[PDB]
């Protein structure tokens, strides 16, 4: 979609891999504002609404928090202290055609400035002066919608760079979806620390003859002592026991 | 509810609409100069007609904006250029004589004919036929035949056409509230609306005439020296007491004296600086021509070329069927698209032309951030003079020895520099009086204070004064020889070449002073100096948004058109010429004294 | 702007308090190392308040 008809889809109840984007070796404006790329991995933020639009190459920098201009003022206004990142990459080989690609339009003229997070899709024409325009072209109507021309031989600045925007914010809604945490290798029969999905502890592993139902995660036996875990990665049972300790 | 906010709305609408239509017309014109077909002529005329009709609609809409309340100067200059009515003032019966006449002249000028009457053996075009007979032969009889082979077969059919052209186009200026059509071309240098910074249209004539009294004493000694080294090939055919023939001055019109270097070499005993044979032994390709040029600009500080030029332009002569013309022109397609159109050759001139035409590209992207109506030079002389200051630096012996083309042990005596400097003097100083006089002749026929019977008596009386030629036979009024030149016929302002020299040497002294070079200007270099980049780049980014008179104060600190930093370049040449002319009669009036 | 008092903006690791950190080293956030030439990820920490 174009900048004047940018969509907003909600991303939730899923797992997002932010490590693959870092080593894509294809982006051109991979910049993060108000957040580090490292800190979003261990912890995440819900409300991962994504915005997609086409921005001309020379005006990519205009799309940033605290940065004013033409596109950032009338087409897509970002709120102050925006906690998100912008990723942009070239689309010369696919988002172009001979003779001019007259399919991407944008809103150039607006009576009032656009407030943050507001989409304005309307066919109303601009009013430069005071005489109203009744749909007939005149000296002060100035039809706002204009179409860009993306020829294959255009310059680097005018090339349509493929850019998407991700927004991270915290509302009162709990239960966010977070980036995956790398795993490790297995170790058997060792007093080793572990941090399963929710609980952590230290102990040794041993075989057990009893069986548990398939819809539990962990368990305790006597006096809030956790003594059983079951990782779902392999669908095999390993039971924890505290390792040897005592007074010398 | 103000006109000031209404103009910014219209110019924002026009900037996006025009740059889409201008790119389509420029791309069609680019394909005509690379791949000539029958349909490509129609393809160029289709896009060029709708681009010219687009300006007709935008000029009428901008007329209703009053100009008496716009205090902003960036939009005032845009509205002055957009509101030029041009052909809209003329009637429908009068507008049809423009496109008919201008296209008949171009097709007529493209017909090359040097076949002698009553002996039709063969004759070639201009490039293969006319240039070899003027640059190599040393025969007086056939060159005299060649003068009447062009001045009696093409200009004879222009006498009823060109005289009708100069009496009705001059009347359009009063309908556009100008003085005359000569005054219309002075509107590019016209600055209005600023208190104390205004530059009158008539001030350019006074300042140009004041600077002409120091060009003349340099040109008196140049003509006296060249007449002694020309009589060696013609012993008893020219007397060394008068002036020179017109058909022995390099070109048909005598504009460039480049072909007299072989005849009038100062000291030909030592070998010249020529490495044309050296590059063909090691197989130097055209990839290498642009690679060393790109790293030259980024070492100065200018931005390098974009990635949309190397895979888009052509470099060698492609195919066998593509007979497209590769006349040296600079292309500004817009929207970040920049191309170079030339036929490469392993020669002295094409290597320097490769440097000369790239400088206009580096100027074109400098004002890329400006709006489309201001995406141009400060005047018509800036965009040509910027592309020639780097040609002077690349031709220096210091730069040739810097890369390693010349031998590491090449001494630099007196005679190794005067031979190179006199080649530049013949192509720069010698063309200044010829360029100003022709535009002065064009001014009087455009003002209209010249009757029909006084065309020739004023044109001929300056040829007797400046050039110095007595007519060997009287000629009547039916000839129309002044309209035969290429620039006057194709509607090109020739005043941009007189101001080109005085700009390309004002900037040369300013950048050399910035680089703190210890020595004269001929040995000066621009490279390896980031201090010089800020001097050029501060004036390049202005474009037409600032007045040109502020651009001079940005480099030299003198608001007027200075002529002093041009004689300082030729002080080594002038002092030698003063000693060589100890006994010769320097400075001729009109002279029938010896052979009355 | 009194551009005479500067400060450290980023640092890779937390140091022992009551220790002076006087170094002109540049931050390293991205995978591409910086070798003294400012780039898109060098992030020269030093800055002067206005
Ligand atoms: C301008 O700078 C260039 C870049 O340093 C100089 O080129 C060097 O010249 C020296 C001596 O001629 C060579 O040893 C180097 O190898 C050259 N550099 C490169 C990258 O090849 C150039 O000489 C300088 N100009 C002048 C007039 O000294
Ligand atoms: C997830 O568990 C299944 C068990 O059916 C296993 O086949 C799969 O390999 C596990 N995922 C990974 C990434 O190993
Ligand atoms: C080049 O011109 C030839 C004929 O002169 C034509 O057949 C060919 O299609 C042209 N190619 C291009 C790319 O214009
Ligand atoms: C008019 O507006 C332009 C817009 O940038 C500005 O640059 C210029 O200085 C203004 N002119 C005056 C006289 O204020
Ligand atoms: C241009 O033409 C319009 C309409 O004929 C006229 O009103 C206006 O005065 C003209 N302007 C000039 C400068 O000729
Ligand atoms: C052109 O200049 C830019 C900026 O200095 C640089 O990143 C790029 O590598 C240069 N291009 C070439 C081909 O060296
Ligand atoms: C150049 O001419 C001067 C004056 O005659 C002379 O002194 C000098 O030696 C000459 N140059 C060389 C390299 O001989």
């Amino acid at each position: 979609a174009s900048v004047y008809a940018w969509n907003r889809k909600r991303i939730s109840n899923c797992v997002a891999d932010y490590s693959v984007l870092y080593n894509s070796a294809s982006f051109s404006t991979f910049k993060c504002y108000g957040v580090s790329p490292t800190k979003l991995n261990d912890l995440c933020f819900t409300n991962v609404y994504a915005d997609s639009f086409v921005i001309r190459g020379d005006e990519v920098r205009q799309i940033a928090p605290g940065q004013t201009g033409k596109i950032a003022d009338y087409n897509y206004k970002l709120p102050d202290d925006f906690t998100g990142c912008v990723i942009a990459w070239n689309s010369n080989n696919l988002d172009s055609k001979v003779g001019g690609n007259y399919n991407y339009l944008y809103r150039l003229f607006r009576k009032s400035n656009l407030k943050p997070f507001e989409r304005d899709i309307s066919t109303e024409i601009y009013q430069a002066g005071s005489t109203p325009c009744n749909g007939v072209e005149g000296f002060n109507c100035y039809f706002p919608l204009q179409s860009y021309g993306f020829q294959p031989t255009n310059g680097v600045g005018y090339q349509p760079y493929r850019v998407v925007v991700l927004s991270f914010e915290l509302l009162h809604a709990p239960a966010t979806v977070c980036g995956p945490k790398k795993s490790t290798n297995l170790v058997k029969n060792k007093c080793v620390n572990f941090n399963f999905n929710g609980l952590t502890g230290t102990g040794v592993l041993t075989e057990s003859n009893k069986k548990f139902l398939p819809f539990q995660q962990f368990g305790r036996d006597i006096a809030d002592t956790t003594d059983a875990v079951r990782d779902p990665q392999t669908l095999e049972i390993l039971d924890i026991t505290p390792c040897s300790f005592g007074g010398v | 509810s103000t006109i000031e906010e209404q103009a910014k709305t219209f110019l924002d609408k026009f900037n996006h609409e025009a740059e889409d239509l201008f790119y389509q017309s420029s791309l069609a014109s680019w394909n005509y100069n690379t791949n000539i077909t029958e349909e490509n002529v129609q393809n160029m005329n289709n896009a060029g007609d709708k681009w010219s009709a687009f300006l007709k609609e935008q000029s009428t809409l901008a007329q209703m904006y009053p100009l008496q309340e716009i205090q902003n100067l960036t939009v005032k200059l845009q509205l002055q250029a957009l509101q030029q009515n041009g052909s809209s003032v003329l009637s429908e019966d009068k507008s049809k004589r423009l496109n008919t006449i201008l296209n008949t002249m171009s097709t007529i000028y493209s017909t090359g004919k040097v076949c002698n009457p009553d002996n039709p053996q063969e004759c070639l075009l201009l490039e293969p036929g006319l240039n070899e007979i003027m640059a190599n032969s040393l025969d007086y009889n056939e060159r005299l035949w060649a003068w009447e082979s062009w001045r009696s077969e093409v200009g004879k059919q222009l006498r009823p056409l060109y005289e009708e052209y100069v009496v009705l186009k001059n009347e359009m200026a009063r309908a556009n509230h100008y003085e005359d059509y000569g005054d219309y071309w002075r509107g590019d240098y016209e600055v209005n609306g600023v208190d104390g910074y205004d530059y009158s249209r008539g001030q350019l004539i006074e300042d140009v005439e004041h600077t002409f009294e120091e060009i003349k004493p340099l040109y008196e000694h140049l003509h006296a020296y060249v007449r002694a080294k020309l009589m060696n090939a013609y012993p008893s055919y020219i007397s060394p007491i008068g002036c020179l023939p017109a058909h022995l001055l390099g070109d048909m019109w005598g504009r460039f004296w480049t072909n007299l270097y072989s005849l009038t070499v100062p000291f030909g005993q030592k070998p010249n600086i020529d490495v044309t044979d050296a590059m063909v032994d090691q197989a130097w390709d055209a990839q290498r021509i642009f690679k060393e040029a790109e790293k030259f600009f980024v070492s100065v500080g200018l931005p390098n070329m974009t990635q949309g030029f190397w895979e888009n332009s052509m470099l060698t002569d492609p195919g066998n069927v593509q007979k497209a013309v590769c006349h040296p022109t600079a292309w500004d397609l817009g929207k970040g698209d920049f191309r170079i159109l030339m036929c490469t050759k392993v020669t002295m001139d094409d290597f320097l032309t490769a440097h000369h035409e790239m400088g206009h590209i580096q100027y074109d992207m400098a004002y890329a951030a400006q709006p489309f109506l201001l995406r141009n030079g400060a005047n018509e002389g800036f965009h040509e003079a910027v592309g020639e200051i780097m040609s002077l630096s690349a031709a220096t012996p210091k730069h040739l020895k810097s890369i390693g083309l010349l031998s590491p042990d090449f001494q630099e005596d007196n005679e190794t520099e005067i031979n190179f400097l006199l080649k530049q003097a013949l192509t720069i100083v010698g063309t200044l009086p010829f360029t100003y006089m022709l535009e002065k002749w064009r001014w009087m026929v455009f003002k209209g204070e010249i009757p029909k019977d006084q065309w020739m008596k004023k044109w001929w009386e300056m040829k007797r004064e400046i050039v110095g030629v007595v007519e060997p036979v009287p000629h009547d009024e039916t000839y129309c020889d002044p309209a035969s030149l290429f620039h006057v016929s194709n509607d090109y302002s020739f005043i941009r070449y007189y101001t080109r020299t005085l700009y390309q040497f004002q900037f040369q002294e300013a950048l050399c002073q910035a680089a703190k070079h210890e020595g004269p200007l001929h040995k000066c270099d621009i490279s390896n100096s980031t201090e010089a980049g800020q001097k050029l780049f501060n004036m390049l980014r202005l474009g037409k948004s600032e007045p040109w008179t502020l651009a001079l104060e940005n480099v030299v600190g003198a608001k007027n058109m200075n002529v002093r930093p041009l004689l300082n370049y030729f002080e080594p040449l002038f002092t030698w010429l003063k000693d060589q002319n100890k006994n010769s009669f320097v400075g001729w009036s009109t002279d029938w004294s010896p052979y009355a």
